[PDB]
RNA sequence: UGACGGAGCCAGCGAGUCUAACCUUGGCCGAGAGGUCUUGGUAAAAACUCCGUCGUAACGAGGAAUUCCUAGUAAGCGCAAGUCAUCAGCUUGCGUUGAUUACGUCCCUGCCCUUCACAC
RNA sequence: AUCUGUUUGGUGGAACCUGAUUAGAGGAAACUCAAAGAGUGCUAUGGUAU
RNA sequence: CAUUGGUGAGCAGCGAAGGAUUUGGUGGAUUACUAGCUAAUAGCAAUCUAUUUCAAAGAAUUCAAACUUGGGGGAAUGCCUUGUUGA
């Protein structure tokens, strides 16, 4: 069977589900190219995990990006994570741990809600 | 303990109770272990146990905890008064 | 916690059940224990009953608060979380402030888009006892719900003729010592389970000389709450209204917290019924 | 009744207890002879007679 | 129960020995005293084995079954694997019974659901 | 309970109210707060010690407390749980604040840098992260999962490499200076990392005894037959006394008593570590005892900063030409024992205080390291204690502000 | 920090055979009741992103005093439901976008509490 | 028929309730190996023994 | 349009007298290598046993011996203990 992994992005409630299988370089959100992801203005945000890792990375693998709930900032923020989710888990299961750890450690240099799910739970005081 | 061993020793601590004890004064090498060796050789009672200073022997003396002693012949009348007036509030608090 | 709360709520539910059932042994020990100490016989089903004379032999050394307070009851002082409605007016943020005066242990938190579930379980983490929300129509008071954690019970009440403090001019500042309370007239069954919920709001052990009272006085079942600060005089006491005054009347009453819309009622109020007006419950 | 300890506590209960009961219980039901076998117990009325 | 009827001491052994019982899981109810000698069984102290607990739990569909994963070290109480299953659960410890991380029935009950989440594994 | 060494008295005992088991324990640098966590309350209790009373319970975790530690600075309390989280508690001050940080599973262990400015936590995945307390943000991870050496016991059915029994560490600790943590579990290892470059410095096997459960990873297959291991069989009955042939053990007992008790080999583990706050050795409480081990021979060669000039026969000359600092230097770089012994003893006293100025910076942790280990067990009290004398006037403000490198040799 | 038009696109609550106008102009059938049609009037996701066009009597953001508020909080936006008390002159839920400033101090203003080791 | 929607048969078997069972329930092979139950066949014939 | 559903029909590429999947049996390891048997200060290993027997030594009033039982209530006849009758 062809290698596959699957991952779980969630902000408030927009939920992204990826799916990294190897392949040759073809990431889609909602069928449709990355690049075409709006608002244009936070689309950079949803290329942070692809330009901290290199695209080099991403070459031998596709990612299939389905995301529904929330707003545009949520589905954005829920798409980065399961991005970088799934590019972890992918190198942990198909490939070295070496580069598992490599990819840990840049992406909770630059920010660990990547891979952490930022969960503002109410504190009473 | 039977039931404690069966339970892995997951069980509940039981009521909490006061219990009295006498502590006898001894050297504190003695509470240790035999061996050519001791850790602490101070005496097992603190020096408040041996000697608390407390009510005056002799009825006409007043003594305190600080260790100071009146004789009521002594004492002013603002002072008699005023000692007595500090005895009813500690009297009172107990 | 989640796997510990809703276990130990079965183990509750199942020992609620038992204990109705065992309500039946428990008449048939004590006629036993009449009979021995009186000498009177025995009737026929008791007589009949080999096993129960020999498991009385064990249960002879056999000996309130409401049990979901009787664990806490006048040991821990309650914590008590106070809020509001969505979006709440001016006026009722000014009534919360004053419900949180009210309760020396009450800390006001605002609702802006606090879901209800999430709610709970905040509070549930944080130790919260009781929770307060309030509801509001055009800037008068109209609904008060208690809900007593871990697992209830949720008591919902009706406000009216409300006169809050801000309503007051050169009023001046509360006292906030632990207050007397005064409960009068509640004779019936719930109004004991009513006294309970509203009792235990309150910290333990008022001192002796407390110069604040809290009163709660039902009314034909429209209990009146009325604060007041007294003066011990020579030939007689005076007091004097520090407020807010306001008449609350029980409308439901829920076994489970506020979230829970499942929880089984205990007690609601039947409107409708032929005979409504003649009986007063509380 | 709170002095008494022991058997005496244990046997002292089951008689006044089949005493209150014999008034309105059946006389069959409310005694009931242990099971023996039959070898056995003539043997002790045997000698409980002697 | 030979002793006197309002001995402070009966009472009080009597209540401790309910509650010990109670917590353990070997007693249902603590209010009857005639239990400790009714309702105190050996199948009253089985029935708080792993494998029995796990059935109730439905970890698993039945005793047999249940006991064939704890000995292929899929269950774990608390962050300790456990492979005797004679372990006797404690109410409180009832709470903490749970598979094994990487466990492939974990896997198999969040691939049903379709909640599998490789980045945990 | 709270024990007087002094005079070896049970001068305070604490008590919960709802009576409660604790796991976990937590001592406020200042000696004042006691704390104590718990597997059944998910609740950290809290008392004063001068007066026995409890302060408060502080709440906030969803699961079990597993560990407590204080900042020895800062006198924050930081505490772990199986909830998947990490807090820390301001609870000293006017105002009392809790700063929740998320992981990604269990905790189990916590250690405290000595800092007091992070915190480093063992998860059930395996990982040792390290988190900033005042930024609330990860600073580094430690893989530990493929380390951990874990061993197949004669009664699983399944691979110690499938075995997922004990992969993670129940236990770490930090050294003093700061740069290295040593932890340990339910295994047979005991790792020794190393915090800035993240690498394993080394492991330790904890034994290599086949009595003990838990030591091989590969079991003789003779061993295993039809009827089942022959370890397995209990050979109780052959033994010729009757204490030997009586079994008391409980059916499911797994700890809390008498080995006779479990029925079953004992289990290796490390249940405790912790560095030695003056040498340079940890302890580890195992099964068989609290192995200690220590770098007190010393027999290795590892020069610092030598050049070709540097000589165990050219240093004597410097002490023969009286030019006891170019000879003393050099003792160091060649970094042997005997050497700066020699030359240690053979300086006047008149010298020391012109030579104790002017040691570089450098070399002045390692000679304060060799009067400690020297002076403990030397018989010249008076010429040590010269020589501290001199060091510590000439480079005491040196010393305060570097603490931490000189933590252990002070 | 506009108005007009177009295009792109993102929520979560909610499921009782239950869910919802008024007044007229006239044709035909019908014993009646009524049936059917005809006819005029009255009433009754948004934010966000991009593109194009124009263009900057009373009242123009509200005095003095006074009230409230510390994180998914203040504030903005819409969508549902109406749950035996209250509510439609409206009430309660639901999601979306989401900050500034403090998180110290007892100086002022109120309220409250006090007068088993080692070390002090 | 971007008609209508009842009925028959097949597929599937949520909740409640009832009954039985419980080291879960089955299936296939035989010139296999056991432990039992029922019926049937056979002059199955020393009333006192060549 | 998508299948990270199954079953097939064929390329690119890999590619030295073939390639892939499963499986029975034995051997060596899985603890650190001082040789076999016996009546053992030596014989045998083809065994003797047609010297293998004698001598010497060797017997606690411990003449005690269930540390070994699921709980409650009894135990006719047994068994244990104590006393007693008559030889
Ligand atoms: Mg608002
Ligand atoms: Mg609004
Ligand atoms: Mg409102
Ligand atoms: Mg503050
Ligand atoms: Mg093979």
């Amino acid at each position: 069977a062809v290698p596959s992994v699957q991952t779980f992005g969630k902000k408030k409630s927009a939920t992204a589900v990826a799916h990294v299988k190897a392949g040759k370089g073809l990431i889609k959100v909602n069928g449709s190219p990355i690049t075409l992801v709006e608002p244009e203005i936070l689309r950079f945000k949803v290329y942070e995990p692809l330009l901290l890792v290199g695209l080099d990375k991403f070459s031998n693998i596709d990612i299939r990006v389905r995301v529904t709930g929330g707003g545009h900032v949520s589905q954005v923020y829920a798409i980065r994570q399961a991005i970088a989710k799934g590019l972890v888990a992918y190198h942990q299961k198909y490939v070295d741990e070496q580069s598992k750890n490599e990819l840990k450690k840049a992406f909770t240099s630059y920010d660990r809600t990547l891979l952490i799910a930022d969960s503002r739970r109410p504190e009473p005081k | 303990y039977k039931l404690d061993v069966l339970s892995s020793v997951h069980f509940v601590p039981k009521p909490a109770s006061t219990s009295l004890e006498i502590r006898v004064e001894t050297p504190t090498i003695s509470m240790e272990d035999a061996q050519p060796l001791y850790m602490s050789n101070a005496s097992s009672l603190a020096p408040q146990e041996i000697y608390n200073v407390g009510k005056a022997e002799k009825d006409g003396e007043i003594r305190l905890k600080n260790g100071v002693a009146m004789s009521k012949e002594e004492l002013t009348r603002e002072d008699k008064n005023r000692l007595r007036r500090a005895l009813k509030r500690k009297r009172s608090k107990a | 916690m989640l796997r510990r709360q809703a276990r130990e709520r079965r183990e509750y539910l199942y020992r609620k059940a038992q204990e109705l059932q065992d309500s039946q042994l428990q008449q048939k020990r004590q006629i036993i224990k009449q009979a021995l100490a009186q000498g009177k016989p025995l009737p026929k089903e008791l007589a009949e009953d080999e096993s129960l004379q020999k498991d009385f032999r064990y249960d002879q050394s056999l000996k309130q608060v409401d049990d979901e307070y009787a664990a806490t009851s006048g040991i821990m002082d309650p914590r008590i979380i106070v809020t509001t409605s969505r979006d709440p007016s001016t006026r009722l943020s000014q009534f919360a402030k004053e419900i949180k005066l009210l309760f020396p242990n009450a800390v006001r938190l605002n609702r802006g888009n606090y879901v209800m579930p999430n709610l709970v379980d905040a509070c549930k983490k944080s130790g919260t006892t009781d929770l307060v929300v309030l509801h509001e129509h055009r800037g008068v008071p109209t609904s008060l719900t208690i809900s007593h954690f871990p697992h209830g019970p949720t008591a919902q009440f009706s406000l009216h003729n409300v006169v809050m403090r801000h309503d007051i001019i050169n009023a001046g500042n509360q006292s906030e010592v632990n207050p007397h309370l005064i409960f009068d007239n509640f004779t019936t069954a719930l109004g004991k389970r009513v006294v309970c919920i509203l009792k235990h709001l309150f910290n333990a052990g008022p001192k002796k000389d407390s110069e604040r009272v809290i009163t709660f006085a039902n009314r034909g079942d429209f209990i009146s709450v009325r604060q007041h600060v007294y003066v011990r005089t020579r030939e007689g006491v005076e007091i004097a209204e520090v407020g807010p005054r306001f008449e609350m009347r029980l409308f439901e009453l829920r076994l489970g917290t506020l979230e829970n819309k499942d929880a089984d009622v205990e007690w609601q109020l039947r409107r409708f019924i032929r005979t409504a007006n003649k009986k007063d419950y509380l | 009744d709170d002095q008494v300890i022991g058997k005496a506590r244990s046997r002292t209960l089951e008689m006044r207890l089949n005493r209150l009961s014999r008034v309105n219980g059946h006389q069959d039901k409310i005694n009931k002879l242990e099971k023996v076998p039959m070898h056995i117990r003539r043997g002790m009325i045997d000698k409980h007679v002697k | 129960s030979l002793l006197p009827p309002t001995d402070p001491f009966r009472r009080k052994h009597e209540q401790l020995l309910l509650d010990k019982l109670y917590a353990m899981g070997v007693l249902t109810t603590k209010s009857k005293i005639s239990d400790l000698e009714n309702k105190v069984t050996v199948s009253a102290i089985c029935r708080r084995r792993l494998p029995v607990i796990m059935h109730r739990l439905k970890m698993a569909e039945t005793i047999q079954d249940a006991v064939k994963f704890i000995e292929q070290g899929h269950v774990r109480v608390g962050p300790n694997l456990i492979n005797d299953p004679a372990y006797l659960v404690t109410r409180n410890m009832e709470d903490y019974v749970t598979w094994v991380d990487n466990s492939k029935i974990k896997k198999t009950l969040l691939r049903y659901r379709n909640q599998i989440d490789d980045f945990d594994f | 309970r709270a024990w007087d060494l002094i005079r070896y008295r049970n001068f305070r005992t604490f008590t919960g109210t709802e009576r409660i088991q604790f796991n976990c324990l937590a001592v406020d640098p200042s000696g004042e707060v006691v704390c104590a966590g718990s597997l059944d309350n998910f609740d950290i209790h809290v008392w004063s010690v001068q007066t026995g009373q409890l302060l408060d319970a502080l709440s906030g975790h969803e699961g079990p407390v597993s560990c407590l530690s204080f900042s020895q600075e800062n006198s924050v309390l930081a505490s772990a749980s199986w909830d998947k989280t990490i807090r820390i508690w301001s609870i000293f001050g006017r105002s009392q604040q809790v700063e929740p940080i998320e992981v990604y599973s269990d905790v189990l262990a916590l250690s405290m840098r000595p800092d007091g400015k992070e915190v480093a936590v063992s998860t059930l995945k395996g990982q040792i992260s390290i988190f900033n307390i005042e930024d609330a943000k990860q600073v580094g991870n430690i893989d530990c999962r493929k380390d951990i050496i874990s061993g197949r016991f004669n009664q699983d059915r399944f691979t110690a490499k499938n075995s997922e029994r004990s992969k993670f560490f129940t236990t770490i600790h930090y050294s003093f200076d700061g740069m290295a943590i040593v932890a340990g579990g339910n295994n047979n290892s005991i790792c020794l990392y190393d915090v800035p470059n993240e690498v394993l410095l080394k492991r330790f096997i904890v034994s290599r005894n086949m009595a003990l459960n838990g030591t091989l990873e590969f079991l003789n297959s003779k061993k295993m037959t039809e009827a089942g291991s022959l370890d397995l069989i209990d050979d109780a009955g052959e033994n010729s006394d009757l204490e030997d042939r009586i079994d008391n053990s409980l059916p499911g007992s797994q700890r809390g008593g008498d080995l006779s008790t479990r029925k079953m080999r004992p289990e290796v583990r490390v249940t405790s570590v912790q560095f030695s706050p003056t040498a340079n050795a940890f302890a580890a409480a195992s099964t068989e005892g609290l192995l200690i081990y220590s770098t007190n021979d010393t027999i290795l060669f590892d020069p610092f900063d030598l050049d070709v000039d540097v000589t165990p026969h050219s240093t004597v000359e410097a002490l023969r030409e009286k030019q006891f600092l170019n000879a003393l230097v050099m003792a160091f770089r060649l970094n042997e024992e005997y050497l700066i012994n020699k030359v240690y003893e053979a300086i006047p006293i008149k010298e020391i205080p012109l030579v104790a100025s002017n040691i570089p910076a450098i070399y002045l942790p390692r000679i304060l390291k060799f009067i400690g280990d020297f002076a403990i067990e030397s018989q010249h009290i008076e010429f040590n204690l010269i020589w501290i004398k001199a060091l510590l006037s000439a480079s005491g403000g040196y010393i305060n502000e570097h603490k931490y490198l000189f933590s252990t040799a002070m």
